């Protein structure tokens, strides 16, 4: 009843960002910071495997932040690698068991 | 009788009653003010007063014979609001060196690679885990400055004091150099918006649109910083979740099992043991615990202390101590007593 | 002379006069008054009587027409102070030893002894106990101890009842509650004694304003002036109930109350002594065992043994006979419990 044709007329379902939409969106969070041209935004999003927009964002801003450690002038690409190595938000393991 | 002739003289000038402010219309002062008990009404002022100080949040002289708005005061003020062991938990001294000391030090590394400076966090914990030992040794190197705030002290019966007392705050803070306030309970202040039609917890509300309006927007922070504490980044607002504010969410939780030696160093020099004692085997008898509670072990090894006349503490103190509090004190005595492990 | 000054105050009074509650100084003189009712307009004040005797917000004498203020409140007898300030100290510290002797040890070594001797913190850096709710089953002995510690003292002790704070006068409440804490305040180093608060948590009334809205108020001043500010210093706070669930963990939480003592249900082994005690001032039939009743009732209080070991005199008593039946037993416990039942189950270990 929460939908039926009269409630909510559309049904619109939304694509997991395929390859360039992830670059695009992270290039969209990498429009106002330091990007040295040595960036290629292909090879970045498509190591990025099963990314949503959330980790778009946590990517690009975690390139900000392992770039923001040490002090470089801007940012660059194995700390992209490293936000994507940030990694890719699934922990842990102990592991024990499976050894 | 030492001014009674002017006393007899006062009778014939006699004005003011109390009446809190709800709101006002807009283009004009007409106000609207509620009296205590009777009823609502939709006020204007009387000439010789100041219509800028009548705003939202304040209770005005009122005439008797025609409501008209005399001169206002705070009258709801004053009783309203009640480092070498740097080092507690490893990973988070370090995010609070960024995103606190890294701003306060130099915009070098952050305008020039073309980012925003980080001037909030989020804390999240346990408590009794060491969020204001961390809050306050910021406090060693900004220059020594420090207020610590209660959420729930803000819980006073009038709309907008808290929002008041939000103002008093933001207009401290800019007095100073260099300062922190701290914020704890950050719930019952508010992150969600719950609303039918009832009317009814609103001066959290207003006090917490005040608190976005004060804190990032409309000449922002400078030499001030402030952390936010809770169990939960779950009931918060997406407006301070705005995301160039609060972004780095320092995490911590129970200690390992050195946290908890380092925290055995730490409450056992302030106090009266002896130096010949060791603490990883109390380590391994608190599996689950707190620094809160290693306080607790520790003045409770000074209770035994106290027992006999100890001022120097044998490890036998500390061992009927931690016995006391996680054996003998966790609930009464009795879930030991039996073999079939040793 | 002062009589026409003394005559001039009293016509600056106006017989009808009145009496209403403040909030805050208004430093130049004029002031302004809420009633019970709270109608408020830019008062003056009867400038011979002293202002500066008062902190803020408390009530003085009013006037109805001009409403201004005129003099000192009367230092209002309320029942409560006759019996919050504890008169003389009292009796029964330990008339007989083998009651409890495990949180005797305790209660004594953390009242007592950092209070009667306030040096053992110089050498160890320790805190004080400020608040230490003592309970357990009812009838065990925590109004008991709470009288022991009452009579074996050096400190002016004080003792309250929860059900004194309730009344149906809007504010009347946390006045008590600032009353109660200028008592506590102002006599000595002290230990005040509170009792019955799990008896005004699931609790409501008919002479009573908005019920869930009006000892939320009063606790809540209980809970801003107990363990708030106003430093803690050395005054010595206990309170005792009987039950746990209707407390607010807001002041169970530590800075405000640090220890927590249980009492249990005494074994056997003191049973025997306080079954006699209890006995010890009666004639009695001596072949009777009282082995029965101190093995039977498995979760007894000492409430039972004491309306046990007199009942069974009354019901001997009741026709006249100065040594009492083991049967009078069992018609005073199977009066005293209502059914008895704690045989099988069991009764049948065996
Ligand atoms: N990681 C830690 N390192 C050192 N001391 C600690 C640590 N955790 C706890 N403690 C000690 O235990 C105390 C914990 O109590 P407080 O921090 O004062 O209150 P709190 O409950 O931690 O505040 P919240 O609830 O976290 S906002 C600290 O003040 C220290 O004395
Ligand atoms: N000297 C003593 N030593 C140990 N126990 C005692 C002593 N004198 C009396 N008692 C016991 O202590 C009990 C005290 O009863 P109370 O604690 O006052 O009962 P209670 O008032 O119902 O407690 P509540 O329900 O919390 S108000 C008596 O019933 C005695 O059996």
């Amino acid at each position: 009843a929460l939908l039926r044709s009269g409630r909510l007329d559309r049904k619109i379902e939304f694509p997991m960002p395929n390859e360039e939409a992830r670059a695009r969106i992270m290039q969209i969070h990498s429009r106002k910071m330091n990007v040295s041209p040595d960036v290629n935004y292909e090879e970045l999003a498509r190591c990025t495997d099963d990314f949503n927009g959330a980790q778009c964002k946590a990517v690009c801003v975690e390139a900000g932040m392992i770039a923001l450690r040490r002090g470089a002038t801007e940012l660059t690409h194995e700390d992209y690698m490293e936000g994507i190595l940030e990694v890719q938000a699934k922990k842990k393991a102990n592991l024990q068991y499976y050894a | 009788a030492a001014d009674k002739q002017t006393l007899q003289s006062e009778q014939p000038l006699q004005v003011a009653r109390c009446t809190k402010i709800i709101n006002a219309d807009s283009e004009d002062p007409k106000y609207i003010i509620n009296v205590k008990q009777f009823a609502k009404f939709v006020v204007d002022l009387s000439d010789q007063v100041a219509p800028t100080d009548i705003e939202e949040g304040m209770r005005v002289g009122v005439d008797r014979n025609k409501y008209q708005i005399h001169i206002p005061l705070p009258p709801k003020i004053d009783p309203t609001v009640t480092y070498s062991d740097v080092g507690g938990c490893k990973e988070q001294i370090e995010k609070l060196r960024e995103v606190v000391e890294t701003p306060l030090l130099h915009p070098e590394r952050f305008v020039n690679l073309g980012i925003e400076p980080p001037k909030g966090v989020l804390l999240f914990g346990p408590p009794g885990t060491g969020k204001t030992l961390c809050a306050r040794a910021v406090a060693n190197r900004t220059d020594a400055c420090f207020i610590r705030v209660i959420g729930s002290e803000l819980v006073q019966k009038y709309v907008g004091e808290g929002a008041r007392m939000v103002r008093e705050l933001f207009e401290m803070a800019r007095t100073k150099k260099a300062c922190l306030i701290f914020f704890d309970e950050i719930d019952a202040i508010g992150g969600a918006r719950f609303d039918d039609g009832a009317g009814g917890d609103n001066e959290v509300q207003r006090t917490m649109l005040e608190l976005i309006n004060q804190l990032d927007g409309f000449d922002p922070r400078g030499n001030i910083k402030v952390l936010m504490a809770t169990n939960r980044p779950d009931t918060l607002d997406p407006a301070l979740m705005r995301p160039g504010r609060l972004d780095r969410k320092i995490e911590f939780s129970l200690p390992d099992l050195e946290g908890r030696t380092h925290i055995f160093k730490i409450h056992a020099r302030s106090m009266s043991v002896e130096r010949d004692i060791r603490f990883e085997l109390l380590a391994r008898l608190c599996p689950n615990s707190t620094g809160a509670e290693i306080r607790s072990v520790c003045t409770e090894a000074g209770m035994f202390a106290i027992r006999a006349r100890r001022k120097i503490a044998t490890e036998k103190d500390f061992l009927e101590a931690v016995n006391k509090v996680i054996k003998s004190y966790a609930k009464f005595s009795a879930t030991p007593r039996y073999m079939t492990y040793n | 002379k002062q009589e026409e000054e003394r005559s001039k105050v009293d016509d600056l009074r106006g017989t009808p006069m009145s009496v209403g509650t403040l909030e805050e100084i208004i430093d130049d003189n004029h002031a302004i008054v809420s009633t019970s009712v709270g109608s408020e307009h830019y008062v003056s004040i009867l400038s011979f009587v002293d202002k500066d005797l008062l902190e803020p917000g408390c009530s003085v004498l009013l006037n109805h027409k001009v409403h201004a203020v005129i003099g000192v409140l009367m230092d209002d007898t309320d029942p409560l102070v006759t019996v919050m300030k504890v008169e003389k100290a009292p009796q029964e510290t330990y008339a007989d030893i083998g009651g409890l002797d495990n949180q005797i040890q305790e209660i004594k070594e953390s009242v007592e002894l950092p209070l009667t001797h306030p040096e053992y913190y110089e050498e160890m850096g320790i805190k004080p106990p400020k608040g230490v709710i003592l309970y357990g089953p009812p009838g065990t002995g925590k109004t008991l101890l709470a009288k022991a510690v009452a009579n074996q003292t050096s400190a002016t002790f004080l003792r309250v009842v929860g059900s004194e704070l309730i009344q149906k006068y809007l504010g009347d409440g946390p006045k008590l509650v600032r009353e109660l804490f200028r008592v506590a305040e102002e006599h000595a180093p002290s230990i005040v004694f509170i009792d019955e608060i799990d008896a005004i948590g699931t609790k409501r009334y008919d002479s009573n304003s908005g019920g869930e809205r009006e000892i939320q108020r009063t606790m809540l001043e209980l809970l801003n002036q107990l363990d708030g500010f106003d430093s803690r210093g050395d005054v010595k706070v206990i309170m005792a109930t009987n039950r746990i669930e209707t407390l607010d963990p807001a002041l169970i939480r530590p800075g405000r109350i640090d220890r927590k003592i249980e009492f249990p249900l005494p074994d056997e082994k003191t049973k025997k002594r306080i079954f006699q005690i209890h006995t010890s001032r009666m004639t009695l039939a001596d072949d009777v065992t009282l082995d029965d009743l101190i093995m039977a009732k498995d979760d007894l209080s000492g409430a039972d043994i004491k309306a046990i070991c007199t009942e069974a005199g009354l019901m001997a008593l009741r026709e006249r006979r100065m040594k009492v039946t083991n049967e009078d037993f069992k018609k005073s416990k199977e009066n005293v419990l209502y059914k008895k039942q704690e045989g099988t189950p069991e009764g049948l270990y065996l």
